[PDB]
RNA sequence: AGUAGUAACAAGA
RNA sequence: UCUGCUUCUGCUAU
RNA sequence: AUCUAUAAUAGCAGAAG
């Protein structure tokens, strides 16, 4: 009534008509943006250059009967301006903030409800002890804000508009259940509201809408732990802490699974694995909670989670998760391989390819299905969902689990298998959520075959319908418990009956980051940390004590390789290459103790920790040595400096991935002579290139020589050298 | 003892201490008068490296054309602009061959871009040259500029709303006999060669606040006719630099250190045992003088095969527009006598009827040489890029240089890939030995030179493989952390009190986050910050000294108000903030402990220093009486006359949003005019009003009444 | 407000700036050319500024700077920050150079208050400063006075000038050179005890005319960021042992000087000094910048890098190569021309290349 | 989306110098496949064109040379190491404060 | 004069 | 007749 | 597990090229 009488009036007009009329929608933003004027620009000068004036800011001529113009002590407060506009003095703020009148209902706490939420998290937050360690911060993807659980972004920003502006939603309509229920919640709780609709709906946002942010972190990645980033983790500190609100069931079940995966990786290395995990899961604690308390009370199903259940006695539940389906084999075996393949989109890549037959319960929550498959095959898919969207779900689901090169193959458009941030994802999941949104070129390409209609059910077609004729080559769709068990010294768990159940093998290699901190309280609190911290670590712990390690290695070496400390290290090794590598450092280091002279305590120091497993012969010559950091083997050269192990000889600060280690002293007995004892199985570099005996060969070209002869040998970086064989 | 800082480097590795070698608390330097010497100068500079290129005279604008394509191969090491269009192809092509389906996939995005993008885009740039006024505006200004000559031209189809529509209406406007220009009411009418000079027109301007430089240059910004075309190029460069592992663009800070970081990994993870690993830390000379748009063009078109012929089309307007463009002088001169004391302006459009006595040496040479180029008080510019204005699609072109590293392309024992961030580049080179690094970096720079890009040798240098510099990035064995860089965002921004407050302690928290920002350091930050703070806005502790206006005020609110730990640092209280805490804003730090009647007056609802929205009963305010609105002085020229257009436009906008409730928190959409969309809202509204039994018979009757008087006066005025 | 007389006027350059008239009007004086545009003339270095820098790391007797409060400490990352913040401020509170902070600071302020509220008056602004001595009692200092001329200040680089008297007690004839742009007058005599004996010593005021903007005098209001300059670089030192030895160093790198780092050069050779000389170092170094910023300065700085970067490659044994050596050293020495500053960091670049590479 | 008029007119000349329309440079385009452009281009150019590497060694560089002329004058906006200061051992008079009092 | 440095300020209307 | 383009980050809501 | 993005309100400020 108001508006339409508004509206008359400036139509009434002339110019106001010929802007109403001559203007669409869309311009009108544009005129809206339409300024005029010299723009700005500095606004921290202006304001240093304005709040010494009388009057800098602009308020509304109401003031005029809230604020008097003049205080007790004559100072004015405002002052007209030659229009509705004021200029105000700041003493007319704190005149209001000391005068003004008082209520007993302000919105501020509802308006900003979650940052009372982060006050009330610190406030019952709990401090632990500050350790200085060597901090290895990697750059990735966290939540800033967490948002709804059940809502995404989109969905979230879809649910703001149809609770703040109804009306306004366009061709848009709700379609999760949760959407509304949360809809519906918020409109109930909003009604009466005096906020104004474009406050209301930013409230929503902060408490709705998820946001991400690429950070450099250190601990966990939760947005509770994120909150208090600047707080926890810095260059050279932890600070042990505990936020004070209830944690999230879904962070916890993540840091769990990551802890247990790299406990039981570094208990496998250990002599004695079982007391070795034991004691881990007793030193354990995640988001301040004891790891053997929330593993009494956990019910996670993974393989190494489930090793810690059954290490200390538990009931396990012998089954993982994939694709949101609850996979549990019920007979049959398998082993992992790494097996490198070409999509549909020309991306080659490796994936973890399990070899032998094997048959699976797949339960999800609206579909079920039985599976028998074998090395990338799909044998057998009996589903029995409720509706033939979560039909297709679970032979998606299935499909991408068989690992069969039709599905491989039927990967079309622009599928990336790497980060922004050029990070290594998991090829399964990019599959799968490939797949997820459109799999018709993978329902075309699976191929058809004729059924027998045997026990009444009936076959589904590329098409998604059903067909008593022809199905998918081996779907068909029909109309429709933790157990005690055991373990020995190796981690292997057996059943009531004999059989094994699960292995460390079974165990998933990928190494994750916790959602919530995981504290571990022992020797080295760095011991079931990620890779990049174990070697910055390992060899921090070998030049720290690097005295009674440097006299033991010549009086007891076989003491010093079987050290603990070294456990964490080989974890990292490959394990074919483990005893390998081993055999050729202890060969190395003894050929160094036969030679006089020849003493590098950097070489030593680099090939130590290569030492503390079991040796196995082998005639071979590496030139480099592997460690696995995050899915890529990074080689350590075995003569001179590298990219994950180089020793400045100038600052003689050893520095390992760009964290630094410390400094190497003066040994008296250092080698000046230039020779090398050290490098190579059963020869000594004696310099550089004498033309006099013949070109350069191969490493892998000495096994033919015979003792008491010279030769140049391209060993190293690209540098020939002459070395001589023993 | 003679103290020398850089000593320092003697112990500390440069890296370390890098953040000592950035100066940045002194202030940078500015220009102070034309930027017409540095516009004639870079004019000159773009025809000298493309000199031996082939003449031409526009048919359209008559102007004189440089083309340097194909020309004669370079004999020297200068910068050269003789890019040869099959070189430039043959690198598309292997880019392709090697990252099979980018172009395709990045053309359907594109074209999905190109379809949904409104006009209302292009406000979303800075100043912008306005060929209405031949001045620069606001882009939204500008835009709203250009529409209004075009529809009083008869050129109406940006009443679509999309950008696609308005290059349409900008194709048919450089069609037109006469433009005809109506000013506030004096009409100018601009012919074809006039208006076509003024649309393919980039205003030149000096950069202003810009660090490590000695000596100042010139920036352009382009009128709308270009910025649409530039954008469409921009997005399409931009998703194909998304799919490309070298590309250090579009990714930036924390991202683009974990990109670099990563791909820089992987490459020495490639590198074999046996294999020579090098490092070039390099920079490009003269890169957008030497980028043509003719290899733009090129470019375009090869990335566009077997693309519908709109979409080409709409592709390739931009370099089309660029390799025609003409750069805008700027402001002139100023010319003095000393004996008669006084100064006069001699503007840019008269430099080339004007004698040369007046100037001195290197003036008088820049005049002389570009004097062949001025049509209407603009230079010809052919050649050259004129300042990052294809920042994506120069980097694709250093990228497919990068990707012809590959030992698949080389075909010998070495090879290289790297880091291209439009013309900063990473080059790792891998060969059995020295000479065959030499030799891959003697063919990678000679493979450069072939495509127009220069490195430049004085600014570059080699190293072993481990540390580097990107885009001020330095990589030793890993990213270090540059304190100095982030060094100006500390201090008093000048928002207001509480929002000072918050960027203030959220910059505190962000640099121990991000740029290693030491605890105790962090503490000494808060308390500086604090001090500024309280100084800028008169706002010391209630129980101090310092006398200002505000301190009787503040003394009253102190005194008056049992819990002191209360107050706003604003109010004179006290600072509470820590490392804790930081995270946390100040209203909600210290809500617990405010007074319950300084709590309800700091939060009123009914504020009046905030603005307050109708529903005379309006909407509770919840911002506090510190989110005051700084005084904004804009007052003595002739352009006086758009304020009251202003005024009648923020009339009409603040109506709307009276018919329209979701027009400020989203973007509205509509090819209705105003007054029909808010008639209609308005017989709609007041229907499921009556309906819904909120009015009566009578004012559903008044309502229905005005709709109609409304809708007679609209086709009747 | 000074009174507007024939002296005031000539000093703040009141009415020297010429008349605009039309180039239609004036297109035909003998004289009239394009501004004079010339390169700066180029200096030599003197010895003058390495004292000035010798002096701005020293410590004083004083507080400078008198920091605010912050909450309490709660976690213990705060109180290990306190400790070493207290540190910090022991540090950088007694360093010459935070004296030179807080009179740049107040200047600058009181600068552009005065240009803001005053566009057409003579100002006159003393050059106060507040301090605390060894007893901890608070001290008012004033360095002398400044006149203001006309503030019209339409651009940011628009310049204002301003006359400056400087209370003194050093001979202006011991080293002309140095005070080229001043007139020097002798104003009185002082009586200074030094060990057991006073001498009547002449007091000079310096008296010159200097110009500023609202840039360099929003730049200079800003200067307390040295500190932070500074202190960021040695606690991430500090942190960078810290990792390496598993421990809090502040106490140990503070207070028993074990670890050095060379910081000067003396006939003997290079001079380490412990962390807190080194802080006051970079700190006097960030506070030369603030006061010395000039083109050249960034043009060194951002050229110099490389050259910096290069000698650490060769330190690394990473055997750096260059393209263009030799025009890396034309672009460095480009930017030498008359700044003094720039060219004692060109010296201190040449002396750390003579260290660095024997 | 047509290209015609004056647009078609400077797309004409927006081309390499060997062709006269933009059809004609598309279809070249479209036909372009890569046979050796990049390596015979390599032959023809002179091998004066090169980045030849020039060791970085510990008698390579030389010392920066300062410029000549008359010494260096102070250009600071305040005395820094000659200044002398008038002190009040404590501000405790009247109207404490304001600048001109404490002067 | 001074600021300053490749062109300006040293008020303008 | 005077702060351009591009990218990231932070803050705010005429 | 993904997540500039199975994404798109706008303005200002800092940095980089
Ligand atoms: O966030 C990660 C993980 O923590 C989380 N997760 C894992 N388990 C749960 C549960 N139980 N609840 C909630 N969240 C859970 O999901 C992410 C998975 O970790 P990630 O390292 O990314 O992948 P992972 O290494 O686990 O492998 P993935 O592809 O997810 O497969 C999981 C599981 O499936 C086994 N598997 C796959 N295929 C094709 C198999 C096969 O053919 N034969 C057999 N026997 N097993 C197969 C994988 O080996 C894993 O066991
Ligand atoms: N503000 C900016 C700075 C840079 N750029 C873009 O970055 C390029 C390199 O700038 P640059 O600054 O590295 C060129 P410089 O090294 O000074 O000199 P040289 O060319 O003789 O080598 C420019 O040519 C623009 O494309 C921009 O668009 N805006
Ligand atoms: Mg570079
Ligand atoms: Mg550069």
């Amino acid at each position: 009534m108001e508006r339409i009488k508004e509206l008359r009036d400036l139509m009434s007009q002339s110019r106001t008509r010929e802007i109403l009329t001559k203007t669409t929608v869309d311009h009108m933003a544009i005129i809206k943006k339409y300024t005029s004027g010299r723009q700005e620009k500095n606004p921290a000068l202006r304001m240093k250059w304005m709040m010494a004036m009388k009057y800098p800011i602009t308020a509304d001529k109401r003031i005029m009967e809230m604020i008097p113009e003049r205080n007790e002590q004559g100072q004015t407060l405002w002052s007209k301006t030659n229009s509705d506009r004021v200029m105000v003095s700041p003493l007319a703020v704190t005149w209001w903030n000391r005068n003004g009148p008082t209520t007993s209902t302000v919105h501020y706490p509802k308006v900003y409800k979650t940052y009372f939420e982060k006050v009330e998290r610190l406030k019952h937050g709990t401090f632990g002890p500050v350790h200085f360690r060597n901090q290895v911060k990697i750059r990735r993807r966290v939540d800033i804000n967490p948002g709804h659980a059940d809502l995404s972004a989109k969905e979230a920003q879809d649910v703001i508009m149809e609770v703040v502006f109804p009306n306004e939603v366009g061709a848009r309509i709700l379609t999760s259940e949760s959407q509304l229920t949360i809809t519906k919640e918020k409109k109930k709780e909003l009604q009466d509201c005096k906020i104004a609709p474009l406050m209301v709906a930013y409230m929503l946002e902060r408490e709705l809408v998820r946001k991400t942010r690429f950070l450099p972190v250190a601990g966990g990645t939760s947005s509770v732990y994120i909150e208090v980033l600047h707080l926890t983790q810095g260059t050279c500190w932890e600070q042990m802490y505990t936020p004070g609100g209830e944690v999230r069931n879904d962070d916890v079940d993540q840091s769990l699974i990551i802890a247990a995966r790299n406990i039981v990786r570094r208990a496998t290395v250990s002599a004695d694995p079982l007391a070795s995990l034991l004691e881990m899961c007793h030193s354990t604690q995640i988001g301040g909670v004891r790891m053997v308390d929330i593993l009494r009370q956990n019910p996670t199903e993974e393989q190494a989670v489930d090793i810690c259940k059954a290490a200390m006695g538990l009931r396990i539940s012998s089954s993982f998760s994939f694709g949101g389906f609850t996979f549990k084999r019920t007979s049959g075996s398998s082993v992992k391989r790494e097996e490198e393949v070409l999509t549909g989109n020309l991306q080659t890549l490796k994936i973890r390819v399990h070899e032998g037959y094997e048959e699976f319960t797949m339960v999800g929550r609206r579909a079920t299905a039985i599976l028998r498959k074998a090395t990338r095959r799909l044998i057998q898919l009996i589903v029995s969902g409720k509706d033939e969207q979560s039909i297709a779900e679970a032979i998606i689901v299935a499909m991408v689990f068989s690992q069969e090169d039709c599905m491989i193959k039927a990967v079309r458009g622009d599928l990336n298998f790497v980060n922004r941030a050029n990070q290594r994802l998991n090829p399964m999941h990019q599959l799968l959520r490939h797949f997820q949104k459109d799999a018709k070129v993978l329902f075309q390409n699976w191929g058809i075959e004729p059924i027998d209609n045997v026990m009444g059910m009936i076959g589904i077609l590329p098409d998604m319908t059903p067909s008593t004729e022809m199905s998918l080559r081996g779907v068909r769709v029909s109309k429709m418990e933790r157990v005690v068990v055991s373990i020995d010294r190796f981690l292997r768990v057996r059943d009531q009956r004999g059989n094994v159940l699960l292995s460390p093998e079974e165990v998933s290699e990928t190494q994750g980051t916790e959602k919530l901190t995981i504290t571990y309280s022992s020797s080295m609190m760095w011991e079931i940390n990620g890779p990049e911290s174990v070697l910055v670590n390992t060899y921090q712990w070998i030049i720290r004590n690097w005295e009674n390690v440097k006299i033991q290695w010549s009086q007891d070496p076989t003491m010093l390789y079987n050290k603990m400390e070294f456990e964490p290290f080989q974890s990292l090794v490959p394990k074919a290459a483990r005893g390998q590598y081993s055999g050729f450092v202890r060969v190395l280091f003894q050929q160094m103790r036969d030679v006089l002279g020849t003493f590098d305590t950097v070489q030593i120091i680099k090939l130590l920790p290569f030492a503390a497993a079991p040796p196995e012969q082998s005639r071979m010559q590496f030139s480099s040595l592997t460690v696995n950091v995050r899915g890529s083997g990074m080689r350590i050269v075995v003569r001179g400096n590298s990219p994950v192990f180089n020793y400045n000889k100038a600052t003689k600060r050893l520095t390992v991935l760009g964290k630094d280690a410390g400094a190497l002293m003066e040994d008296p007995d250092e080698g000046t002579a230039g020779v090398e004892s050290a490098v190579l199985r059963g020869f000594l570099i004696l310099g550089k290139e004498n033309k006099r005996y013949g070109p350069a060969l191969s490493i892998n070209e000495l096994s033919n020589l015979a003792k008491g002869e010279k030769a140049n040998v391209l060993i190293g970086q690209g540098d020939v050298v002459l070395v001589m064989k023993r | 003892m003679d103290v020398n800082p850089t000593l320092l480097f003697l112990k500390v590795p440069v890296q370390n201490a890098i953040s000592t070698t950035f100066p940045y608390t002194g202030d940078p330097p500015y220009s102070h008068g034309t930027g017409t010497g540095y516009t004639m100068d870079t004019v000159n500079r773009t025809h000298k490296y493309s000199e031996k290129g082939k003449w031409t005279t526009n048919t359209e604008t008559g102007a004189p054309q440089l083309n340097p394509i194909d020309g004669p191969l370079p004999e020297d090491n200068e910068p050269s602009g003789y890019a040869q269009t099959d070189c430039v192809l043959e690198a598309m092509a292997f880019l392709e061959e090697s990252h099979p389906g980018i172009f395709e996939n990045s053309c359907l995005e594109t074209m999905e871009i190109v379809q949904q993008t409104r006009v209302d885009k292009l406000t979303q740039g800075r100043q912008t040259y306005d060929w209405t006024l031949n001045r620069n505006q606001p882009a939204a200004t500008a835009l709203a500029n250009t529409i209004e000559v075009f529809r009083s031209n008869g050129l109406t189809a940006n009443e679509s709303g999309r950008l696609i529509d308005f290059l349409k209406d900008v194709m048919d406007s450089m069609d037109k006999e006469e433009m005809e220009i109506t000013t506030h009411k004096k009409k100018q009418r601009l012919n074809k060669r006039s208006y076509l000079i003024r649309a393919l027109t980039l205003n030149t301007m000096t950069k202003d606040a810009e660090r490590g430089k000695l000596k100042r240059r010139a920036i352009a910004t382009p009128g709308m006719q270009i910025r649409g075309f530039v954008y469409f190029v921009e997005a399409l460069a931009r998703s194909i630099c998304e799919k490309l592992e070298q590309s250090g663009l579009p990714v930036g800070g924390n991202e683009k250190k974990a990109k670099l970081a990563n791909v820089v990994r992987k490459m020495m993870t490639n590198s074999q045992d046996t294999e020579l690993s090098f490092t070039i830390t390099g920079d490009n000379t003269k890169w957008n003088e030497n980028q043509n748009p003719r290899m733009f063009l090129a470019m375009i078109t090869y990335i566009t095969r077997n693309q519908p012929e709109w979409f080409r089309n709409v592709l390739s307007i931009a370099p089309i527009m660029f390799s025609n463009k003409m750069a805008r002088l700027g402001k002139g001169y100023m010319f003095e006598s000393k004996s008669m004391k006084l100064r006069t302006q001699v503007p840019a459009e008269m430099l080339a009827n004007i004698d040369l006595k007046y100037f001195n040496k290197s003036t008088r040479e820049k005049i002389e040489k570009i004097r062949p180029l001025l049509i209407d008080g603009t230079a010809s510019l052919s050649p050259g890029m004129m300042m990052g204005m294809f920042n994506m699609l120069s980097t694709v072109l250093g990228v497919s240089i990068l990707n012809l590293g590959q030992k698949k392309y080389t075909k010998t024992t070495y090879w290289w890939d790297g880091l291209q961030s439009s013309d900063d580049f990473a080059l790792i080179v891998n060969a059995p030995n020295h000479e065959g690094i030499q030799a891959g970096v003697d063919r990678f720079y000679r493979t450069c030179k072939l495509v127009g890009i220069n490195m430049s040798k004085k600014k570059s240098y080699i190293n072993r493989t481990g540390t580097f510099e990107f885009t001020s990035f330095f990589y030793r064995y890993g990213f270090v952390a540059n304190f100095s860089m982030e060094l100006p965002s500390f201090g008093v921004s000048g928002i207001n009190e509480s929002a000072d407050m918050s960027v203030g302690v959220t910059v505190i928290k962000n640099n121990m986050i991000n740029n290693d920002l030491g605890p105790a350091t962090a503490q000494m930050a808060l308390q500086l910050f604090i001090k500024d703070y309280r100084y800028t806005y008169r706002c010391h502790r209630g129980d101090t000294q310092i006398q200002t206006r505000r301190a009787f005020e503040l003394k009253k609110l102190w005194e008056q108000t049992r819990s002191k730990a209360g107050l706003l640092v604003s109010d004179g209280g006290p600072n509470l903030y820590n490392i804790r805490n930081l995270h946390i804003p100040e209203v909600c730090l210290k809500w617990e402990l405010m007074d319950e009647d300084y709590q309800g007056r700091l939060c009123n609802p009914m504020n009046p220093f905030v603005s307050h929205k109708e529903i005379s009963m309006e909407y509770d305010a919840v911002a506090t009486t510190h989110s005051w609105i700084p005084k904004r002085n804009r007052s003595n020229t002739s352009q006086r006359g758009i304020l009251e257009d202003e005024q009648m436009y923020q009339k009409c906008c603040n109506l709307f949003e009276k018919f329209f409730p979701s027009s400020s928190y989203r973007r509205p959409v509509g090819i209705s005019s105003m007054v029909e969309a808010m008639v209609s809202r308005a017989r709609i509204d007041a229907r499921i009003d009556f309906e819904s039994g909120r009015i009566k018979k009578e004012e559903f009757a008044e309502i229905m009444k005005i709709c109609s008087t409304i809708e007679e006066l609209r086709r009747q005025k | 407000n000074m009174k507007k007389t024939s002296q005031l006027k000539w000093a703040l350059g009141e009415n020297m700036a010429p008349e605009k008239v039309d180039f239609e009007d004036c297109k035909d004086v003998n004289d009239l050319k394009q501004y004079d545009s010339d390169e700066p003339e180029p200096r030599s270095l003197a010895c003058w500024i390495q004292s000035e820098f010798n002096k701005a790391c020293e410590l004083t007797d004083s507080s400078w700077v008198e920091l605010d409060e912050i909450g309490e400490d709660v976690a213990p990352i705060e109180h290990i920050a306190s400790m070493r913040r207290n540190y910090f401020t022991a540090e950088v509170s007694h360093c010459r150079a935070t004296e030179y902070i807080m009179k740049g600071v107040y200047i600058n302020t009181a600068l552009l208050n005065a240009s803001c509220a005053a566009m057409d008056d003579f100002q006159l602004i003393p050059m106060i400063s507040k301090c605390r001595t060894k007893e901890g009692r608070r001290k008012t200092n004033l360095y002398g006075f400044i006149i203001k001329g006309r503030s019209h200040l339409r651009n940011d680089t628009d310049v204002v000038n301003f006359v400056s008297m400087e209370f003194s007690l050093t001979d202006p004839r011991l080293e002309p050179h140095k005070w080229e742009k001043y007139c020097v007058l002798e104003i009185g005599d002082m009586l200074l005890r030094t060990a057991v004996g006073q001498v009547s010593r002449p007091m000079f005021l310096y008296v010159r005319t200097n110009g500023t903007s609202k840039i360099k005098m929003k730049w200079g209001m800003e200067m307390r960021r040295c500190l932070l300059q500074s202190l960021q670089q040695i606690e991430s030192m500090i942190e960078a042992e810290s990792s390496v030895k598993e421990k809090d160093l502040t106490k140990e790198f503070f207070e028993n000087k074990s670890e050095t780092w060379p910081i000067g050069e003396s006939p003997k050779g290079v001079e380490e000094g412990s962390i807190g000389k080194v802080c006051r170092t970079l700190l006097a170094k960030s506070v030369f910048n603030s006061l010395y910023a000039s083109p050249q300065l960034e043009g060194f700085s951002a050229e110099s890098r490389k050259l910096l970067l290069i000698v650490q490659a060769l330190r690394d044994n990473l055997e750096p190569g260059t393209f263009d050596l030799e025009g890396l050293y034309e672009a460095i020495e480009e930017c030498l021309i008359n700044d003094p500053w720039v060219l004692l960091n060109a010296s201190w670049f040449n002396s750390f290349l003579t260290h660095a590479l024997r | 989306f047509e290209i015609t008029g004056t647009m078609r007119r400077l797309a004409d000349q927006s081309l390499p110098p060997n062709f006269s329309s933009l059809e004609n440079f598309r279809a070249y385009v479209d036909g372009f496949e890569p046979n050796g452009c990049i390596e015979g281009k390599l032959s023809q150019m002179s091998k004066e064109v090169n980045a030849r590497i020039e060791p970085f060694l510990r008698t390579t560089p030389r010392p920066l040379r300062l410029p000549d002329g008359p010494p260096c004058s102070q250009r600071s906006k305040f005395l820094l190491m000659d200044a002398l200061k008038l002190s009040i051992e404590d501000p405790s008079h009247e109207g404490e404060g304001i600048p001109l009092y404490d002067a």
